[PDB]
């Protein structure tokens, strides 16, 4: 719909072209180039929230989002129309699908998560540090959409990891995995996170060793 | 003790009737369609045999045409062991898929299996030169089978599922598809050319085996 | 390599062909104590190992740019095969797994 | 201390010249011969294919004729894009393995590919019916290809490894095989019966394609 593409020029303008030019060029040095990111691109980045952003640092964080669903295929396909590229997958409504993407298999997902890219993040999709003031963020608030344009299109310092780099089949396979395993529950006792032994190591000084000593010094007068 | 379950010589027991075993409800999760392919038209599969019978309802010859990457392949294996004639047979594929012991789609003499409706099943507007309709030859030697393998790529899957099924016949002769050559031949009437029912089909006697070719 | 990048990159000796147009290989075992340097930064260029967290230079040739680590990286020379398929142009120059005694020479 | 073997930015290389990878004498503990079978005779294998070629020496198709259990099996296929014309196509065994640009056994005029000592290819005491010289159809569409896989139990391996090698060729025009009916045509002489040049081989113009079978 024509209409729905200026609506995303009309959010396009006052929100953006101080850093995308307003023909969605790149403002160097102030904000890189938009065309060919396309309508899986804007989902990722301003249904994360991301994207309409307040500094050029480290790297730009998560945030609350500054759209709405009803705008965000708007501005999508607005870029998609003026630039052109992975669009984000959707269902049988026309609306982006969300829940026809986890796939039906895990262990694959666990296999090919764990292979391609929990070097990253870690293995049940919590953060990981990155190079220089930049870092991988936590996988659990993260829409099953979200994670598919976040591999199809990656945005800051992650690999895009394209249509014909992991099928269609292995990312839905992978969002499958990530929202089973930052969704399960820690089977057998309070999750210290989801990387092992710093937590468990915190966690066994005040909370067992300073209980241990206490014990101690109750027991044992002091002279 | 002694076990209770021993010792006890009956008439020493039938001899084990044959075992005629059972099929496998183990591998059953799955269904066997028509086939998977492409074919981005009204839909069709990859694999559909024939099952050509005789005027006697029993089986001859088998086929199997099927579209697999833009070549119709064919192949016409043998059923029984003494059905074909010591000779070249001449396979044809015809318009009308009946297999009727004696049937005419026009006003004539009905012959066996001339349930067509016409002769070669050629494509909806071609007429002339060899379409579809005519195949190579499935030679019949002493041992009694005729095989021929073959691609033909003028029709397809979605040509072979039309409003009419069509079929493959086999007659008693060989296939001859208008093989008079006009320089030293010739005519009844005088004519240098050949005869319209023989550029039609080939030159053969009756229809001996007809399989319609919907998964027969 | 995003190919608006491909200005930046210097290879080194022996190495200056050990590419495919942009498509470099590097390994994943890490210059020293062997870890998977599988951590990647695209737009910054740094193959970033986990256990020790020793960024290499993708640009250039995998030259440590920061971390405990002090050799490059090896890189493994890329060609297509006929069918148009990606594959490896020989060996590693270099050996390829974290140092020891019986090094470079 | 920094290591030795780094920095040096020459120009930056040339792009790598495309892997013609060398074949791999990993596996090279075999000998690929004829082939392996049983065939209590002379000795023969199961696998001798051929290389149909044209008068220029050029490849047209490609034969492959072995005896695997009793029936000779034969796959003609194609081998050029463009060498047949849009028709069909008749198969001949030639006598003769000579596939000549200009050759002729009896005293005559040579004519393309006719350097067999006759016409079909039969058994050494067979003079009259279809014998295993005359083969099915191998018909070209408007795609430009030929492809027939028979078997024919009329020869063996041990009749294709005779005192002369035999060929597989193909002429212009389509196999006809003596296909004319007594009861409605008629001969230059007047005689109801065909011709006996017409008897030995197909009706068919000058043989096009040909190629020995002797493992080519
Ligand atoms: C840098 C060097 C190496 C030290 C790092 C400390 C860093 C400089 C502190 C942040 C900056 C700032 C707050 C400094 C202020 C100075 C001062 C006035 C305030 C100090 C009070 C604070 C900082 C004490 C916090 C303790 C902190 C320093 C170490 C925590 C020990 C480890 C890392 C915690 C283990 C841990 C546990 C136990 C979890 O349960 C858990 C659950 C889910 C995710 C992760 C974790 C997790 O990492
Ligand atoms: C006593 C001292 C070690 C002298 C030895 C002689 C010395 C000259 C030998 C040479 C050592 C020098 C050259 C190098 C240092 C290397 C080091 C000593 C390795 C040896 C291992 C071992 C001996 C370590 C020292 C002993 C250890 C630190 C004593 C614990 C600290 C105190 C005194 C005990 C009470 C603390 C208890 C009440 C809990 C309080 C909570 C605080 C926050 C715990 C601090 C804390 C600790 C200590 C963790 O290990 C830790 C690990 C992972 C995650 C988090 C934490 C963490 O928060
Ligand atoms: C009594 C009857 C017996 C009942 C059993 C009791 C034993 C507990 C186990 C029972 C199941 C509960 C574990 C749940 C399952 C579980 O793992 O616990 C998560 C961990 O989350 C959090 O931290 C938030 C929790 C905050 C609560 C308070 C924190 C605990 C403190 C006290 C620990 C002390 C450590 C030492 C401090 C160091 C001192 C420093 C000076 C919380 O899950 P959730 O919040 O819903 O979502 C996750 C996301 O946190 C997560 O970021 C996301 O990535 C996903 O993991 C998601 O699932
Ligand atoms: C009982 C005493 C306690 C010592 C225990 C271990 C010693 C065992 C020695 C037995 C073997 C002696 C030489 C024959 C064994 C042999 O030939 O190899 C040597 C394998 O010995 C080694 O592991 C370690 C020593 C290497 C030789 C010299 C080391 C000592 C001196 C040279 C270092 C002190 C002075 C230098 C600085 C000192 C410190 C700072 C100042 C050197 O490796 P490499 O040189 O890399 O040669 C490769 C072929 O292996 C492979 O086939 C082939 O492919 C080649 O291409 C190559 O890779
Ligand atoms: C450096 C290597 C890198 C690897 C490889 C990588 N990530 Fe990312 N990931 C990041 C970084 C950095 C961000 C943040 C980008 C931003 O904030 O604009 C991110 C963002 C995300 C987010 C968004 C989190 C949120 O709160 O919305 C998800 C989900 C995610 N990645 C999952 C994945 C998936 C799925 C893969 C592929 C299987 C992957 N990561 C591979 C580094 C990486
Ligand atoms: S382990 Fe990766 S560099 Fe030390």
């Amino acid at each position: 719909q024509s209409a729905l593409l200026r609506t995303g020029k009309q959010l396009f303008e006052t929100s953006c072209v101080s850093c995308h030019g307003a023909n969605l060029q790149g403002v160097p040095d102030r904000g890189p180039s938009l065309i060919g990111t396309g309508e899986a691109a804007v989902y990722f980045q301003v249904s994360t929230g991301r994207m309409p952003a307040m500094r050029g640092e480290a790297q730009a964080p998560s945030k609350p989002p500054h759209f709405d669903e009803s705008q965000i295929d708007a501005l999508g396909a607005y870029v998609q129309a003026n630039g052109g590229g992975p669009t984000v997958p959707r269902d049988d409504h026309g609306a982006v699908a969300q829940e026809s993407l986890i796939g039906g298999d895990v262990a694959r997902g666990g296999d090919l998560f764990r292979l391609n890219c929990a070097s990253c993040h870690n293995f049940t999709g919590k953060g990981g540090a990155l190079s220089s003031g930049k870092y991988a963020p936590d996988l659990g608030d993260a829409n099953p959409a979200q994670i598919y344009t976040a591999m199809l299109t990656g945005p800051q310092n992650m690999p895009k990891f394209s249509d014909r780099q992991l099928t269609p089949d292995e990312k839905r396979d992978i969002v499958a995995y990530v929202r089973e395993s930052a969704e399960t529950p820690s089977y057998g006792g309070y999750g210290l996170g989801g990387f092992g032994p710093a937590p468990e190591g915190m966690a066994m000084w005040i909370i067992g060793m300073v209980a241990a000593i206490g014990v101690a010094m109750w027991i044992g007068s002091r002279a | 003790c002694s076990p209770p379950g021993e010792t006890a010589s009956s008439e020493p027991g039938t001899t084990p009737a044959i075992w005629t075993g059972s099929p496998s409800p183990a591998a059953p999760s799955g269904e066997d369609h028509g086939g998977g392919h492409g074919a981005g038209a009204a839909g069709a599969g990859e694999t559909l045999t024939a099952e050509l019978k005789t005027a006697d309802g029993t089986s001859v010859a088998t086929a199997d045409f099927q579209f697999a990457d833009g070549f119709a392949t064919v192949t016409i294996e043998t059923t029984t062991p003494g059905r074909l004639t010591p000779g070249f047979h001449g396979v044809h594929i015809h318009s009308v898929g009946k297999c009727e012991a004696n049937s005419v789609a026009p006003t004539g003499g009905a012959p066996g299996d001339f349930n067509s409706a016409g002769g070669h099943f050629q494509v909806s507007g071609h007429s002339g030169h060899p379409a579809s309709g005519d195949l190579s030859s499935l030679q019949v030697r002493a041992d009694g089978s005729g095989k021929l393998v073959t691609t033909t790529d003028a029709f397809t899957a979605e040509d072979l599922l039309d409003g009419a099924k069509t079929a493959i016949i086999i007659h008693e002769k060989a296939d001859n598809f208008a093989n008079i050559p006009p320089e030293r031949y010739q005519q009844v009437n005088g004519a240098p050319g050949p005869d319209q029912t023989t550029m039609a089909t080939g030159d053969a006697g009756s229809r001996v085996a007809c399989g319609v070719i919907s998964a027969g | 390599i995003k190919p608006a990048d491909m200005h930046r990159v210097i290879k080194r000796k022996g190495q200056e062909s050990f590419n495919f147009g942009e498509l470099f290989a590097y390994t994943k075992v890490c210059s020293h104590l062997g870890c998977p340097s599988s951590l990647y930064e695209q737009q910054t260029y740094r193959i970033l190992c986990p256990c020790h967290q020793s960024q290499f230079d993708a640009l250039e040739f995998a030259k440590p740019i920061f971390g405990p680590a002090a050799r490059a990286l090896a890189q493994l020379p890329i060609t297509i095969d006929e069918d148009g398929y990606l594959v490896a142009n020989g060996d590693f120059v270099e050996p390829v797994g974290p140092a020891f005694w019986e090094r470079k020479s």
